[PDB]
């Protein structure tokens, strides 16, 4: 809902995957030129990995499940563990250093 | 901001306020560990001119003198930049842009701080010399180089700061700012030098 | 816009009215890779001192200079202004190129 109307309408080919608010929902309902009621109502109830590939690089709108990648090939952000580094008991600090 | 979870954590939590009663700490915000544009907005409210940009070479000038007195860990002249953390006097940078614009010189053409013309006592010594901790500024004879009497000229250095000086100068006198300008451990002397450090 | 000339009316370069120690040489020359500016004998035409007139060529671009000044030294811009084998040096000389 926050991508500019013009831009998304001019994509080839969408990935609609589970969508949850009714905002994003309408926005790709009016975002595409290929609709079939019984595909795009099934949106907010998509399992994790599903997907609707719906444009010109099908022959078909059709709903898939994308090959999950080989293992140990995943994304993952290496953001600190929150509960991990908290759980851990506290030291005497140093702050000198961080001056 | 409302002071309603002070009661929530009896002794689980430090309080740090203005005005501590029996335990609870004082909120200290040291005036030297802000950057050069929010002490300009919080202090001088918001100076544009040249005025700025003396205030700025004032501040300079004085931590200069500061890191040249106290040494400080890989800083030096050439990588000293304004927003450096480096504690410097603000009484000291009153007095002197201040005196440098209200005081007269005892001798005309040239205004050296040495040729200062203090309107001395009858018994000799000076009515009011000024104070730097505090915010007493000295008095000064009056600008007339007529004839008959010795000729006094007034200060040919001056900027056109008066009004924000003396603004800063009523801050200073305020003891609402005491967690900025008179902070419990982290005060400024006159020659640079604070009980403790940012650590 | 702040070294000033040794002589009013004209603000040649070489007249650069720099502060200089007891010796003989400036308190601070200045410097080009690094960033400290050059000091400067103060503005002073009265008597008894010689005739110091700042330059009449600065323009009131101070602050953007200043703004400059403070990035230049920031260690967040190096891949901006201190590329490793792209840094031009003084007299505008690449160890590599855009290819």
């Amino acid at each position: 809902s926050e991508i500019d109307s013009t831009i998304l309408s001019q994509c080839g080919t969408l990935f609609a995957l589970r969508m949850n608010n009714s905002s994003d929902r309408n926005h790709v309902l009016g975002a595409v030129s290929d609709s079939f009621e019984g595909l795009m109502g099934m949106l907010p109830t998509l399992r994790t990995g599903e997907a609707i590939i719906i444009g010109e690089s099908v022959r078909l709108p059709m709903r898939t499940i994308i090959s999950p990648p080989p293992f140990g090939r995943r994304p993952d952000s290496l953001d600190p563990d929150v509960t991990a580094k908290w759980s851990n008991n506290r030291v005497q600090g140093d702050y000198k250093e961080v001056l | 901001i409302h002071g309603e979870y002070a009661a929530a954590f009896k002794g689980k939590a430090k309080v740090y306020k203005v005005t501590p009663s029996n335990n609870e700490l004082k909120l200290s915000i040291p005036y030297w560990a802000l950057t050069c544009d929010e002490f300009l907005s919080v202090a001088f409210g918001g100076l544009e001119g040249s005025g700025r940009n003396a205030l700025i070479d004032k501040i300079y000038e004085l931590k200069l003198q500061t890191l040249k007195r106290q040494e400080y860990e890989g800083i030096n002249e050439d990588s000293l930049t304004v927003d450096t953390p480096i504690p410097f006097s603000i009484h000291k940078l009153w007095f002197d842009l201040y005196r440098a614009e209200i005081s007269t010189h005892y001798v005309q053409g040239s205004h050296s701080e040495e040729n200062e013309a203090l309107l001395l006592g009858e018994d000799g010594n000076p009515v009011q010399k000024g104070d730097s901790l505090k915010v007493v500024p000295p008095i000064y004879m009056p600008h007339t180089q007529a004839q008959g009497a010795t000729k006094i000229y007034l200060s040919n250095r001056g900027k056109n700061i008066r009004k924000p000086l003396e603004g800063l100068a009523s801050l200073l006198k305020d003891p609402r700012y005491e967690f900025l300008f008179n902070a419990d451990d982290w005060s400024v002397n006159l020659d640079g030098k604070t009980n403790k450090d940012l650590d």
